[PDB]
RNA sequence: UGGAGAGUUUGAUCCUGGCUCAGGGUGAACGCUGGCGGCGUGCCUAAGACAUGCAAGUCGUGCGGGCCGCGGGGUUUUACUCCGUGGUCAGCGGCGGACGGGUGAGUAACGCGUGGGUGACCUACCCGGAAGAGGGGGACAACCCGGGGAAACUCGGGCUAAUCCCCCAUGUGGACCCGCCCCUUGGGGUGUGUCCAAAGGGCUUUGCCCGCUUCCGGAUGGGCCCGCGUCCCAUCAGCUAGUUGGUGGGGUAAUGGCCCACCAAGGCGACGACGGGUAGCCGGUCUGAGAGGAUGGCCGGCCACAGGGGCACUGAGACACGGGCCCCACUCCUACGGGAGGCAGCAGUUAGGAAUCUUCCGCAAUGGGCGCAAGCCUGACGGAGCGACGCCGCUUGGAGGAAGAAGCCCUUCGGGGUGUAAACUCCUGAACCCGGGACGAAACCCCCGAGGAGGGGACUGACGGUACCGGGGUAAUAGCGCCGGCCAACUCCGUGCCAGCAGCCGCGGUAAUACGGAGGGCGCGAGCGUUACCCGGAUUCACUGGGCGUAAAGGGCGUGUAGGCGGCCUGGGGCGUCCCAUGUGAAA
């Protein structure tokens, strides 16, 4: 299971609730990672990964 | 309905009663084809009037006994020899088989 | 027993009874043995009445037993005539 | 959503003027004239060739900002205009052009789209005594498209009513600016709503 | 956890008395009978064609035995002591039997 | 009334051919955003386990008391009892529990869909016809006396009533025996011999209301059987001894090895047996032009089960979810002697999982049941709630308004572009304030016509002051992926094969339109993206619709079984073809 890609932590536990693909390389791939799951919240500062890399829909102060 | 249908006599053998090979037949559900199909059935005989060949109409009738479902009625003909010799070659081919 | 019973449909709040032959064993919307009419409790369109007298009389008189808003619907409709 | 906001923003996006904005819209340019070229920042930065799907996918869409709806429901409504036999095309386009809002605006009541549909879906119009909201109501040859009691003594409407008298509508569409009705007439057609669309591409991107 | 359907099995429990007492007095009624045609006996033997016919019909009358049924036991009881009667003699006395 | 391909093998071509997506779709799921309403849908996994409340009762027009009632008779009066007699627990009794509820566990199966035989059946509350309603005697509750046990409730005992129960009957008649006549699978009559019938209750009582008796045809569903269709493996080939048959019994509502007795050797098979794996079946449901392929949840019929079983009992019917008996398994009440239990019913609890709700409300409609009804239950149903989980309708404004503002991105400093977008004026008035306001409801029931036709009285609304009407009335939510080619839409820093994106070629190794950020723009929009699973494209398991000389592919080549399809002419037969009439195929 690879990740959905920027933003490394998971200590060990995480929930890579598993999606599903494969990429060439890592013979397999297949069964990816969410974040925002049980932990990992996508990648910090996000515009349109938005849907799997966490991080809501942030909005500042204007 | 009472349907009825025809077949060849198949052994006497058993005591008051004889097994009967009877024929139906039907094309194919996508592919045409008319198609032969043969089946055996219990005709009934409380006097053994029906021999070896003896090619009869044969019918439906109340449960007398065990999968001796049916009975029979009237003849059609005798000197069945070549048809249920092939019959006979078709138990044949099925000693002519094995998986040991 | 064989009886004569209504039936609602439709859907959310616009029902309308189907005049059906039923023995009390199929259920409301479970089955029917024969449909020969329609009453519309609501009154909606000159829809919402219909019934045939004909094969009402004959489950009458074969044996069938009809239910109370039936009673109404012979009441109305005039299937309880005999005529003379 | 139903888009709204700059509206002849997508009048010069096709560069093909389209009214839809009411009277400025309408007389020295449709948000048109003035920059005619196809927004954005590129625009006067030289186009294609638009692949032939596309620009027919590009006609349907100008078939909808003819309407002012959103895709799903315009949509649904094609199915229902390609299935039920008759001439498709020209089915699918007068059909289209039944629709409640657009007969209270071809009528004259309404100046565009918008304010068309604000008016209509305001429950401020009136069909065969029953006052009636919903733009998407699709009306039939044979009805009578009045306006509200309280929406006489008005003023907008006094606008619309004021800038009508003296013009051509449809035929298909009888005009009684005495009264404040308006007959929902005969079907109308390709050659009733004669405009710039190709209801042949539109269809076969539709028609996939 | 309560409910009259205690009601139910009581009665029940009744019924099944009703049922196995009226049904072994008919078993046994009928085994004296075909004991008596067995030897060749006629007169006592046919007496209890009687009270065994009458007794098949309280049957085919209450929730016991029953109609189609009550006629079969019946019916294979008077049937089968003709058949032993004549074995070996000539009743005399019919009841259940004609002639 | 119905059909689009695209990239992908090379230095370039063209075929062979798998990959991939553009597409439709769900009982879904997750990430981001989240306004209204109607209508839906909501454990796809543990057929693991369950706390507490409700799920099926009614009947005093079936029959006798306790005890709450009242006039209060008896008792000179008392104790109080008891004559009359509402209420309430029960009993005996009558009927329902076998309808309504549910899940896939089982089920290669006349179980299911389907077309029929029944001379192999059955059927009560219902309709029609018939002959009838004499008489006897008993029994156990309730109650009263006493033992056991924490509880379960068990135990000896003496009484009361009945529509409980049996006994001789009476015979429109049915049953059997044989006798005889028609039939031709146990279908129909007759004769001789025996068989059995009954219940009374209510009252306005001399009549009616609710009901007993025994039989014949029907109205209704089910039984058994038959024809045909109902998957994956041949690395499952032989199989089987109640097994194929018969005579005589038992069995049952009915024939039947379902069983027993006894005897004869058959029955299935390469037309796929036997064996194992997977799944309950369909009307129909998605999808392709069609062929088909896959699919079976709410709904409609058919099946199976009641934590597994085995089993009778009872009844018209069951092997019976809220009936029972024994093993099992697990949980709990216990005074550790004894004992109790079944949410695959309606709510929820816990586990499990990526994810599957509210222990709300009315019997007012309609339906089941019981009662003559009034009526009593009904977690059926009829309604509210939560979730964009599916579908459909929907507001967040209109209109005016710069050769064009600040802010912001590029820039050749010329300008560009954002955006008529906002600002700046007018109008229209989501929700919000008030007052009003239902449809769902007229039969049952009371009354004259006779109780028939009908005629008048009148009741009854959970949802809900909700639907909506009329008045007042504010400019009032907007996000989601993409922006290389498929596939429509690009400039600018970033970074330097690092982080990264990825369905396909793959993209970045100081100058990336593919990654991140931004200006803008594409598609959609209360939704959008993302994975999961099903057909097409796939003419890429091809019947329409291919193949096979080098691409994957002629068995090495002969042989005959069976099998497949068979020259010319004439006539007889009508299974396939064919056509008409027709029956069914319900509804949805």
């Amino acid at each position: 299971a690879y990740i959905p890609g920027e933003g490394h932590n998971l200590q060990e536990h995480s929930v890579v609730l598993i999606r599903g693909g494969r990429v060439k390389d890592l013979p397999g791939v297949r069964y990816h990672i969410v974040r925002g799951v049980y932990d990992a919240a996508g990648v910090k500062d996000r515009k349109k990964s938005r849907s799997k890399y966490g991080t809501k829909k942030p909005k500042e102060a204007a | 309905p009472k349907k009825v249908l025809t077949g060849v006599v198949v052994s006497d053998k058993m005591q008051k009663t004889v097994t009967v090979l009877v024929e139906r037949q039907f094309p194919h559900p996508l592919y045409g084809k008319v198609i032969k199909r043969s089946k055996k059935y219990l005709a009934h005989d409380p006097e053994e009037k029906y021999k070896l060949g003896d090619v009869v109409e044969i019918i439906e009738s109340r449960p007398i006994s065990k999968r001796k479902r049916f009975r029979v009625l009237r003849l059609v003909e005798s000197g069945r020899m070549d048809l249920v010799e092939k019959y006979l070659i078709r138990r044949q081919n099925y000693q002519s088989l094995s998986k040991r | 027993m064989v009886k004569i019973r209504l039936a609602r449909f439709g859907s959310k709040h616009n029902p309308h009874y189907r005049i059906v032959v039923t023995d009390a064993r199929r259920k409301r919307d479970g089955k029917y043995i024969e449909k020969i009419g329609y009453y519309d409790p609501r009154k909606t369109t000159p829809d919402w009445l219909k019934v045939d007298v004909e094969r009402a009389r004959y489950w009458l008189s074969v044996g069938a037993q009809p239910t109370d808003t039936a009673r109404r619907l012979l009441r109305q409709a005039g299937v309880f005539r005999q005529e003379a | 959503g139903r888009y709204i906001g700059p509206v002849c923003r997508l009048c010069r996006r096709e560069g093909v003027k389209l009214y839809l904005k009411g009277e400025r819209c309408y007389s020295p340019k449709c948000a048109m004239e003035r920059r005619p070229y196809p927004p954005g920042q590129h625009g006067q930065k030289r186009a294609r060739r638009p692949s032939d799907y596309a620009v027919r996918l590009r006609e349907k869409q100008k078939l909808r900002r003819i309407y002012g709806i959103s895709e799903r429901q315009f949509r649904n409504l094609f199915e229902e205009a390609s299935k039920k036999k008759g001439v498709t095309g020209s089915v699918f386009l007068g059909l289209l052009e039944s629709r409640l809002d657009n007969v209270v605006y071809r009528l004259g009541f309404a100046v565009s789209r918008r304010q068309a549909r604000q008016l209509v879906r305001h429950g401020h119009i009136t069909v065969n005594g029953r006052r009636v909201d919903l733009p998407s109501y699709r009306v039939r040859p044979g009805d009578e498209i009045a306006v509200a009691e309280k929406s006489r003594n008005l003023e907008l409407i006094r606008q619309n009513l004021e800038a009508m008298k003296g013009r051509k509508v449809g035929p298909w569409l009888s005009l009684d600016v005495e009264g404040m009705k308006g007959k929902f007439l005969r079907l109308p057609d390709r050659e009733d709503l004669a405009l710039p669309v190709n209801e042949q591409l539109v269809i076969e991107f539709y028609s996939r | 956890r309560n409910l009259s359907a205690l009601k139910r099995h009581r009665q029940s429990l009744k019924r099944r008395l009703r049922n196995k007492a009226k049904k072994s007095a008919i078993k046994t009624l009928s085994k004296k009978a075909v004991q008596l045609a067995q030897e060749g006996k006629a007169e006592e033997a046919l007496k209890i064609m009687r009270k065994a016919e009458s007794l098949i019909d309280k049957a085919a009358k209450g929730s016991t035995l029953h109609k189609n049924a009550a006629a079969r036991r019946k019916s294979r009881l008077m049937r089968k002591v003709r058949q032993l009667l004549e074995a070996a003699g000539a009743p005399l006395i019919g009841g259940g039997l004609s002639a």
